[PDB]
RNA sequence: UAAGCCCAAUUAGUGAUUGCCCAUUAUUCCUUUGGUAAGGGCGGAAACUUGGAGAAAGUGUAGCCCUUCCGAUGUAGAUGUGGCCUGGAGGUUAGGACGAAGCUUAUGGCGUGAGCCUAAGAUGGACCGGCCUCUAGUGCAGAUCUUGGUUGGCG
RNA sequence: UGCAAGGCCGGAAAGAAAUUAGAGGCACCAAGUGGGCCUUCUUCGGUAAGCGGAGCAGGCGAUGCGGAAUGAACCGC
């Protein structure tokens, strides 16, 4: 237990990856955080101000706080029996906004859509076709298989 | 006074038993008839297949039935939390279980413990029946009449005992309905004996998948 | 009375969202059930053609119907696996009834002397012999 | 003597509880003060409406009673 | 005077005693369950003695009934004979052993005289 | 058969530990009721009674005049005016000078109690008496009593713990206000933690 | 010319199943017991002979009565018991020279058990049982326990 | 003005992420434990070990029963 420093057993975690080093994008100045939106909380160095403990980083959670430049985030931390909404704060930089909902953001979207076009909408355009049944199939090439040796 | 009301609601006794084992009649005909048709019609798609050259690739069981053949002893955890979500809570407790994408992956990780197949006809109703009880107010009654089965599932499709197999056989509209509603086949050891229990089915053990095979290992346990 | 009959399995790679019409691929194994069979219908696939058991499709795996019973000879080209010479291939020509029962008799002389077990067997050219 | 085995089993007995959800301790307290400055001025007039629309109602569930 | 009808079969006969109760003249033919951390009988093996389970529990319908029918009941006295007359069905008196020979004559006297069966008696009259 | 379901057993309370023999005979009353009816107030007010004497925290006749103008300010104006059960007792208050005509169905009153209600033109009941007026318990206004700020509830946590305003076991009040609870005493126990 | 080894078998190439033996497992059947698990009665009627859909509004028993489901191991520990026991108190009921406590036991019975009750003493001689509360110097096999007594080795 | 923002809100909204759905949530009081060992998988140190130190899960401890002749742990249960 000769170390256990803030910082420690993380060379390869903090690391930029290869070819892709230097300043932060202009897209991760340039997003737009609510209070409620979800963020991958991706600790980046290059920045090395504001970084999150290593605990912190494939972790994705609420923004309960956006201070002017310091994103602040509650995370779910098992700690032994129970978890913990940690609160985080680290700057914009070390925050991605976080997919995680298109997944049905974009699938409510026009899955209401039709149907709502199923429902009432003004027609119902048929949609994706079934995928697991029979069928007679014909084949265009037979073959066998004994060895390669 | 109180003789009459009870004998006048007697007749609702027994009225409402004749007009049960009706309506219990006329659809497990149509229940045979959709095994009866959709075999057949099954057969001439095969058979204008091999003839004319074409395969006929027969389409998917809808449905396992899995049976848990080890016990409750040492198991990991995660095998051990999928099987009290199957209710594999104890040896010889065969469920009927759908093959979704997100359920055949829980008898994937769970094999050595269970062994499964796809389940005949002639084995999904002699569960039922031999071996069917309900959760009737959190009990496991038997099924013993038609009147036990339409009390407890209530949804307005499933009446007779008949119907609780059409639920299971095909993979159903009712199936997370007729399947919760039942406890898990508590069985017996299949006669005649397993070949092993620690080894793979297709090794000379028995357990993971059987298709098919699986009415030959249940007809002894049933 | 001779047991591992003789199947007839075939099967497609589930066409496909990718080729649409993946070749399909039909070979004859000795074995004692039909799960035995498409267990070693989806390694000869797994590994002759790389597809999974998963990402394809049984056809129509068939039990072969005999021949008219009666005495003939077999040569069995047959590849075992051991730690005993690792994957040597061997001939052993046989003097059985069918060909079910001629390669049974190739399996119980190769775990006899080589202990060499069902499925580090495999099995090519089950075919006659005149003289 | 570090062995953390046996652990992993107790912390799933009495179960490693789910965290609370969001309407649970949501207090918008020790964040940026400019937001809460405002979210608390709002939340006086919204209470000033909130006593107030009791004031019509029983007044209007009165004499239209 | 006659019993009611009962299904009297019992599970176990031989008493539960202490272990190792025989090799000493101390112990006691009375149950003490073996706090013993590697008492064979508290980790039961196989031909070790049993311990008392709530299994061993008569079937409650025939619980308590003597081998004559007629669950007992302690009589002191003659006018107890009275308090058990309406149930000489379904119990029996029984004389308390410190009641002595003038009232316990006074009492299978009116036994009989009531149909309400002792478990004592029988001085050429039963 | 592998279970875990081993703690999902609640204790309920099953019956009551209390002698008085006045409340086994409203509990016995209110097993008939709560059972052989489809009353969901005989239901409720059945496991308030078989419960405890520290869980029938009591009301006043406050909390019951304000809470049934809260009813009553929004009726038929003349439909009727509901019965307050509360299943534990009444207490008088004496920052509540005027008390309206309400009608109180209690296992008990203070004597203060009993007297305001009736000076003030109310009836209180009894459970005796409310089982002959709406048994089913038809418009009548059930009522706990607050049992938070109890001094037994505010000693519950640690309050040497970030965020815990609990109340330490001391007798002398001005025994522990030192090093723990001071900011110039190396550390002070930090009034807000988010959890 | 196996009762060894490796493969197979399972009634013998005749026609599709379980060769066969063993458990505190499984299934089913009874019985207990807990769940406060569900129900239904929770004061008078009939199926050929009796039992109960007449036994009391009830945590707890010799359960209010039935019947239904399910679970049932366990050291440290926790808890419950209308649960057991000893000394004594306040109540009640009651025994006793026609034999109380005690004591003996191939004296049975009955409670799962702690234990209780009985009988019979070619025992004992004068006190004492049940029940509800109260009470404590209240249960012993094991402390190189303490005291008394005996015993082996041992004539 | 209106966008966007917060605290709100009513009008309106439905699903044509499987399973178990063996009920969620807290709270209080209090023990015992704080010498573990074995084992699977992998693996640090050591010539090695029936070795020391770990990770994972399982066990034994605290537990029998059945059988590996025999065995705290193995195989079943
Ligand atoms: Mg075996
Ligand atoms: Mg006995
Ligand atoms: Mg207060
Ligand atoms: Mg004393
Ligand atoms: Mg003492
Ligand atoms: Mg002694
Ligand atoms: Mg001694
Ligand atoms: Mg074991
Ligand atoms: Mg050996």
């Amino acid at each position: 237990v000769h170390s256990y420093g803030y910082k420690s057993g993380t060379r390869h975690l903090f690391a930029k990856k290869f070819r892709k080093h230097g300043a932060p994008s202009v897209s991760t100045i340039l997003t737009n955080i609510k209070v409620g939106d979800y963020v991958d909380v991706v600790a980046d160095s290059a920045v090395r101000e504001g970084m999150p403990h290593k605990y912190y980083h494939g972790r994705t959670g609420i923004v309960w706080n956006v201070t002017p430049r310091g994103v602040g985030v509650i995370i779910n931390k098992p700690v032994r029996t129970r978890t913990l909404r940690k609160r985080i704060c680290v700057r914009f930089e070390h925050v991605r906004k976080s997919r995680c909902q298109e997944a049905f953001k974009a699938k409510e979207h026009q899955f209401q859509a039709y149907l709502a076009a199923k429902k009432a909408g003004k027609a119902l355009p048929p949609l994706k076709k079934s995928s697991r049944m029979g069928g007679i199939v014909r084949p265009k090439n037979v073959e066998v298989l004994a060895r390669r040796v | 006074q109180q003789t009459e009301n009870f004998k006048k609601a007697v007749v609702a006794r027994k009225a409402a038993k004749a007009a049960l084992k009706k309506t219990a009649y006329l659809r497990a005909r149509k229940y045979s008839r959709e095994y009866r048709g959709a075999e057949k019609k099954l057969v001439t798609l095969r058979r204008q297949a091999a003839s004319h050259g074409n395969y006929y690739l027969e389409a998917k069981p809808k449905v396992a039935v899995v049976t848990r053949i080890r016990g409750i002893a040492k198991v990991n955890p995660k095998q051990r939390k999928i099987l009290q979500l199957l209710r594999l809570r104890q040896i010889f407790n065969t469920v009927f279980v759908k093959m979704n994408k997100p359920m055949e992956n829980m008898l994937r990780a769970v094999e050595p413990y269970i062994a499964y197949g796809y389940p005949s006809l002639a084995t999904v109703r002699a569960m039922v029946y031999k071996r069917g009880y309900l959760k009737i107010n959190g009990q496991r009654v038997k099924i013993t009449d038609n009147q036990m089965i339409k009390d407890k599932y209530n949804n307005a499709d499933i009446v007779c005992a008949e119907d609780m197999v059409n639920q299971i056989y095909t993979c159903g509209k009712h199936f997370r309905t007729v399947t919760h509603g039942m406890w898990p086949f508590k069985l017996a050891p299949p006669a005649g004996g397993m070949r092993q229990k620690r080894r793979h089915f297709v090794e000379g053990g028995d357990y993971g998948n059987r298709d098919t095979l699986i009415n030959r290992f249940l007809a002894r346990m049933i | 009375k001779p047991h591992l009959r003789h199947y007839q399995v075939v099967g497609r790679e589930s066409p496909s969202e990718k080729n649409p019409e993946p070749t399909v691929y039909k070979f004859e194994v000795f074995a004692p059930n039909f799960v035995v069979a498409k267990s070693r219908f989806w390694r000869m696939m797994r590994v002759k053609n790389k597809v999974k058991a998963t990402h394809g499709d049984v056809l129509s795996c068939k039990v072969v119907k005999d021949a008219k019973l009666v005495a003939r000879n077999y040569l069995v080209d047959i590849a075992y696996y051991s730690q005993r010479c690792g994957y040597t291939r061997m001939v052993k020509e046989f003097r059985d009834v069918s060909k079910t029962g001629a390669v049974s008799q190739a399996y119980h002389d190769l775990a006899s002397r080589h202990r060499a077990r069902y499925h580090n067997i495999e099995v090519l050219n089950v075919k006659s012999i005149p003289d | 003597n570090h062995t953390n085995h046996n652990q992993s089993s107790k912390n799933h007995r009495n179960g490693i509880k789910g965290p609370m959800p969001l309407h649970l301790h949501n207090s918008k307290r020790g964040s940026w003060l400019p937001a809460l400055v405002n979210a608390r001025r709002v939340r006086k007039h919204n209470q000033k409406a909130a006593l107030k629309k009791r004031r019509e109602r029983i007044a209007a569930f009165a004499a239209k009673n | 005077k006659p019993t009611v009808s009962k299904a009297i079969v019992k599970k176990r006969t031989k008493r539960f005693t202490r272990h190792r109760y025989e090799l000493f003249p101390q112990l006691s033919s009375s149950w003490r369950k073996p706090r013993g951390e590697d008492s064979p009988v508290r980790r039961r093996y196989k031909g070790q003695k049993a311990m008392p389970n709530k299994g061993y529990g008569s079937d409650r319908a025939t619980k308590y009934i003597t081998p004559s029918g007629f669950r007992s009941f302690p009589i002191n006295n003659v006018e107890d004979l009275y308090m058990l007359v309406m149930q000489n069905r379904k119990y029996a008196g029984v004389i308390s052993h410190t009641v002595g020979a003038r009232k316990r004559k006074a009492i299978a006297r009116k036994a009989m005289e009531l149909d309400v069966r002792l478990a004592n008696g029988n001085a050429k009259l039963r | 058969d592998l279970t875990g379901i081993s703690k999902k057993s609640r204790v309920i309370r099953h019956h009551t530990y209390s002698t008085n023999p006045y409340i086994k005979l409203l509990i016995k009353l209110y097993k008939f009721l709560a059972k052989r009816t489809s009353s969901g107030f005989n239901k409720v007010v059945y496991q308030r009674l078989i419960k405890s004497r520290s869980n029938r925290a009591p009301i006043s006749l406050s909390r019951i005049a304000v809470v049934m103008k809260r009813k009553a300010v929004f009726t038929a104006k003349s439909k009727a005016a509901p019965i307050a059960v509360v299943v534990g007792d009444v207490l008088d208050d004496v920052r509540m000078a005027r008390i309206p005509a309400m009608r109180v169905c209690a296992l008990r009153f203070s004597k203060s109690a009993r007297q305001s209600i009736v000076a003030a033109g109310g009836e209180c009941l009894t459970f005796d008496q409310l089982a002959m007026i709406a048994p089913t318990g038809k418009n009548t206004y059930l009522l706990r009593g607050r049992k938070s700020g109890r001094e037994s509830v505010r000693h519950f946590g640690a309050s040497g713990v970030p965020g815990s305003h609990s109340k330490p076991y001391a007798t002398n009040r001005g025994k522990e206000t030192k090093r723990g609870r001071r900011t110039g005493r190396s550390y002070k126990r930090k009034a807000f933690r988010h959890v």
